[PDB]
RNA sequence: CGCGCCGCGGCGAGCCCGAGGGCCCCGCGGCGGAGCGAGCGCGAGACGCCCCGGGCCCGCCGCGCCCCUGCGGGCGUGC
RNA sequence: GCCCGCCGCGGUGCUGACGCGCAGAUCGCUCGUCGGAGCCGGGCAUGGGGGCGAAAGACUCAUCGAACCGCCUGGUAGCUGGUUGCCUCCGAAAUGUCUCCCAGGACAGCCGCCGCCCGCAGUUGCGGCCCGUAGAGCGCUGGCCGGCGG
RNA sequence: GUGGGCCCCUCCUGGUAAGCAGGACGGGCGAGGCGGGACGAUCCGGACGCCGGGCCAGGGUGCGCCGCCGGGGCCGGAACGGCGUCGGCCG
RNA sequence: CGCGAGGGCCGCACCCGGCGCUGGCGCGACGUGAUUUCUGCCCAGUGCCAGACCGUCACCGUGAAGCGAUCCGCCGAAGCCCUGGUAAACGGCGGGAGUAAUGACUCUCUUAAGGUAGCCAAAUGCCUCGUCGGGCAAUUUCCGACGGCAUGAAUGGAC
RNA sequence: AAGACCCUUUUGAGCUUGACUCCAGCCCGGGCCUGUGGGGCGGGGCCGCCCCGCUCACCCGGUCGCGCGGGGACCCGCCCGGGCGGGGAGUUCGGCUGGGGCGGCGCGCCUGCUACACCGGACCGCAGGCGUCCCACGGCGGGCUCAGCGAGGACCCUCCCGCGGAGCAGAAGGGCACAAGCCCGCCCGACCCGCGCCCCCCGUGCCGGCGCGGGCCGCGAAAGCGGGGCCUACCGAUCCUUCGCCGCCCCGGCCGCGGGCGCGGAGGUGGCAGAAAAGUUACCACAGGGAUAACUGGCUUGUGGCCGCCGAGCGCCCGCAGCGACGCGGCUUUUUGAUCCUUCGAUGUCGGCUCUUCCUACCGUCCGCGCGCACCGGCGCGGAAGCGUCGGAUUGUUCACCCGUUCAAGGGAUCGUGAGCUGGGUUUAGA
RNA sequence: AGCGGCCGCCACCA
């Protein structure tokens, strides 16, 4: 998000934000797949074993 | 639309090949032969490195 | 950006300046749009003359 | 938006006025065999993507119903284009 | 280089230094001569200094009537 | 990856000098840092829609929101500039219709030239038909002040 | 070739209006020399080969600066004020 | 957040390569940004994921017809559809009327949920030089308070 | 320095994405590569699936081939098929317009008015309408007369007069009475084949209408009338597809399928004489444009500002000391608009500081008059531009607001003044 | 326009 938008998918914007989803599905191409890859679920909550 | 990204820069090696210079080795079990396949062989620890 | 819409201001005097025409002599006499029924009568009636027919 | 069942009406074949009975016409199925089709698949062959226009801006909200005449006593066909309208219905009659 | 129109030269129901072969000699196409019809195909005389119009003839589309070799021939009517 | 401070490395303010320069980025005073993610030299590696980037679209030999060199290439332009002697005879348009048309065109008009052939008029008078404007008016469609008599 | 026009006189439309914008018959500048309107593309006359003489349109005739005298009177801009001066109408 | 090597992410025209002389205290992809004290509600939308084969959805294959070209049926992988999970994924987090000068109370329309703890005319407040206190002879600046055109919780909140 | 702002051009480029049209890559299925055996399930009367041994193809390890393994007919590779796919590629992103944009749609048609009595005549001029609706709401014949007013009749009926004051689908204008309206009867001219004219107009097309020659019909005793619904609007090329008549061709022949062709309708282009098409640029552009905005100047003066006329009232009385409502007439260019004449191969664009000169619509001082002028102090008018109109707190501020003093008018000069300065604001590139 | 039951999924030269 620091970099342009020609650097990086989360390039660009008024203020630094990614603007969509970053989790990415596990098809995508080299160049689209940055982010979380292909994640179950995401957040960080307790409860787990 | 965009130039090539860093994770795309650093599969073709260069700048982001591993530093091996003054490296020990690789790091393995001895080789299963005849004699440990058949009993038992001997060795004696002559150094502790840091790698 | 806006330009002007229309005006006649120079046409009558282009049209009048090679004189008003006049159609050609044979347009009032054209068979044009006559009864073709007439039209008929008149072929039969003069082809039987023998003063004004042309057969051979 | 209510046409006759049934219509007295001239046919060709016999050359006289006889009755008629009404149904819809509709455009058949286009076939693979006919020459712009063939025209077209060839010109569509290999890369390049779409090589014809395709039409969008679509205006109309209504076609022109056309009714079929079949005689009666010969099985002449004959057609009448009707105004442009939104609902159609033939009576039931024979 | 191609297309249209105009002028002039030669010859004219004809015209023509293709290529080629022996500033001279010989030299095919082609274009013009008949059109119309999608096509099967059928196929022009009757008049006129010239021009314009009228009439009639040929083809395409339709329709009376007669016949020989026949969905073929003849003769007519209409836009 | 402590503090003052020299060389070094950097480059804050004077919005100082200079700004036809000493100089296609320099000079003076002031200023940041100075044992560390510190500074310097040589060899080597990564090549153009590619590299490299503690990220400024920065840097890649005074060239970078895509280097440089030769060719394709005399690239296309309805757009801006220019377009070289004399006399004589004629002489416009800036309008209609269509156009991804509105700084451009095609057809028509207006003009030139070349012709060819054998009554007429941008006028008055006389005769016949047509029009619904100025004025006038409130019958028609609408609007509007009041006074009598039942 | 042209398909950006503009102005005047009369007649109009939108606008508080405009040297604003949009239309109409006729004329002009454009593409029209010369004189005059001090000065101006379009107003008033007159529209053009090179000269000599004459007549004169439009405007004018104290000096700059070509050209005059005689006669009869008087002595940018609104509503609204004036017993300034000269002339009238009604009582 | 992904991956136990027959793998994962990346290079690369092809052959062949980097991480890797590596092995989960590792490697790779992302966001936030020392400490202290905290990090609320929403799975309706978009995104991601796994569990079942309902509908749809290729070629191949196969049946019936046909002189044949071919026409019509059947069959049916992944995907979508369906069933669930997930916000330190992207993001979102309220109106009218009364009621002791206010409004603890109430009735009502309504959302996937209706902004919690905090903070503020803030480098975020239009109105606006907001109102009150401090300071000055005098202050559109400044500080302290009060409460939102359009404050607010790893878009990290407060200190 | 051929404006970098702004606009136009059928001139670009960087970036984005739910623009349009695609490509690598990856996922998935069958087939070939590809052996040698054993089994289960189902269907149709041989076919389709599924499973699991072995090793010999093919593939992976260890070893200096020093006394060894693991997978396996599956994987890979190749052919064809389907899905994901801004990671990447190419291209597009209407027009008119008192600048552009937001908005609107005189972009294809219709009525009345603008429009100045033949025809024609502009505007993002005024008041509006159209993309439909009806086998009857149509054709013909016959009969009838509508809206109503007045007068009558137990708690709809009758007469009389009735120029249309009703009705005729929907805007407006026009038209119509033994009808063009209403009711009844029968019908389908809301048909077929072939021509011409009118409107718009370049005398091209398209919508719409009108006049004919020949078939076949409807109603009517008959003369007649009829190609919809009284008239003026209600709609669509080439190429392609589809359907219907009668035929012709498939070029070495013949036959059957199939294909093509001549005529006519339908599927549609509303941006309506008819491309297949989304954004952003504060990183930037190119050719041009004063044909066109942002700043001076010019015309105008609504708005701002200033000055007159009248005289309902106020002023204890008393219209005019001082005031002055309801109205009416002017001036100025120090406000802001309106417009687009000059300037886009460039006229440095806010304020302050510094310095000079000008105006008077005069605030203090000077000279006169007036008062609801006793004095003091105020207020009103005429002449008058010589001198004076200041120091500070907050704000870039012009402005404003307060404190203080000898108590403190208003303006102009390219909104005076950047090769005089300054650079706080506005006004590139970082955040 | 195509299958299935207002819905899904699929398709597109005047
Ligand atoms: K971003
Ligand atoms: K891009
Ligand atoms: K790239
Ligand atoms: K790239
Ligand atoms: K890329
Ligand atoms: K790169
Ligand atoms: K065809
Ligand atoms: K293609
Ligand atoms: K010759
Ligand atoms: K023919
Ligand atoms: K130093
Ligand atoms: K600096
Ligand atoms: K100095
Ligand atoms: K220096
Ligand atoms: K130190
Ligand atoms: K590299
Ligand atoms: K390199
Ligand atoms: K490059
Ligand atoms: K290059
Ligand atoms: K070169
Ligand atoms: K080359
Ligand atoms: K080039
Ligand atoms: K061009
Ligand atoms: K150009
Ligand atoms: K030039
Ligand atoms: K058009
Ligand atoms: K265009
Ligand atoms: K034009
Ligand atoms: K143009
Ligand atoms: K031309
Ligand atoms: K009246
Ligand atoms: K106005
Ligand atoms: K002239
Ligand atoms: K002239
Ligand atoms: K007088
Ligand atoms: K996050
Ligand atoms: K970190
Ligand atoms: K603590
Ligand atoms: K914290
Ligand atoms: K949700
Ligand atoms: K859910
Ligand atoms: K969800
Ligand atoms: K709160
Ligand atoms: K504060
Ligand atoms: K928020
Ligand atoms: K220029
Ligand atoms: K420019
Ligand atoms: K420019
Ligand atoms: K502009
Ligand atoms: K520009
Ligand atoms: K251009
Ligand atoms: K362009
Ligand atoms: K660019
Ligand atoms: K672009
Ligand atoms: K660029
Ligand atoms: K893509
Ligand atoms: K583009
Ligand atoms: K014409
Ligand atoms: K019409
Ligand atoms: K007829
Ligand atoms: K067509
Ligand atoms: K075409
Ligand atoms: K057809
Ligand atoms: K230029
Ligand atoms: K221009
Ligand atoms: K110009
Ligand atoms: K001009
Ligand atoms: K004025
Ligand atoms: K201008
Ligand atoms: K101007
Ligand atoms: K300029
Ligand atoms: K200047
Ligand atoms: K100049
Ligand atoms: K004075
Ligand atoms: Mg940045
Ligand atoms: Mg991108
Ligand atoms: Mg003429
Ligand atoms: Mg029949
Ligand atoms: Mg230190
Ligand atoms: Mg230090
Ligand atoms: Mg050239
Ligand atoms: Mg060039
Ligand atoms: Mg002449
Ligand atoms: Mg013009
Ligand atoms: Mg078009
Ligand atoms: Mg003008
Ligand atoms: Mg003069
Ligand atoms: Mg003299
Ligand atoms: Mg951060
Ligand atoms: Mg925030
Ligand atoms: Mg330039
Ligand atoms: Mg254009
Ligand atoms: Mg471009
Ligand atoms: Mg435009
Ligand atoms: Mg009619
Ligand atoms: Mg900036
Ligand atoms: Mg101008
Ligand atoms: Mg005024
Ligand atoms: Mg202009
Ligand atoms: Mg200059
Ligand atoms: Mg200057
Ligand atoms: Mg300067």
């Amino acid at each position: 998000v620091a970099m342009n938008p020609v650097d990086h998918p989360h390039g660009g914007g008024n203020h630094q934000h990614i603007g969509v989803s970053s989790c990415v599905p596990r098809n995508a191409v080299p160049g689209q797949k940055v982010g979380l890859i292909a994640a179950r679920r995401t957040g960080c909550s307790g409860g787990k074993r | 639309m965009g130039r090539r990204i860093r994770v795309q820069r650093k599969g073709a090696g260069s700048v982001f090949r591993a530093h091996v210079a003054r490296r020990l080795g690789a790091a393995k079990l001895r080789a299963n032969d005849f004699a440990e396949r058949t009993g038992s062989v001997r060795g004696v620890v002559k150094a502790i490195l840091h790698d | 950006a806006k330009l002007k819409n229309h005006t006649s201001k120079n046409q009558n005097r282009k049209d009048h300046r090679n004189g008003i025409k006049k159609p050609k002599k044979s347009a009032y006499t054209s068979h044009k749009g006559m009864c073709p029924k007439y039209l008929r009568n008149l072929r039969r009636s003069r082809a039987n003359d023998p003063r004004q027919s042309l057969r051979p | 938006v209510t046409y006759p069942a049934e219509r007295r009406t001239f046919c060709k074949r016999e050359g006289k006025h006889t009755v008629h009975k009404a149904s819809l016409y509709k455009k058949g199925k286009d076939s693979l065999l006919a020459q712009g089709k063939r025209r077209y698949d060839r010109k569509q062959r290999g890369f390049g993507g779409q090589t014809k226009p395709i039409f969008r801006r679509k205006a109309k909200t209504t076609k022109k119903q056309v009714i079929r005449l079949t005689c009666s006593s010969c099985k002449c066909q004959t057609f009448q284009v009707l105004k442009r309208c939104h609902r159609l219905e033939i009576s039931r009659l024979g």
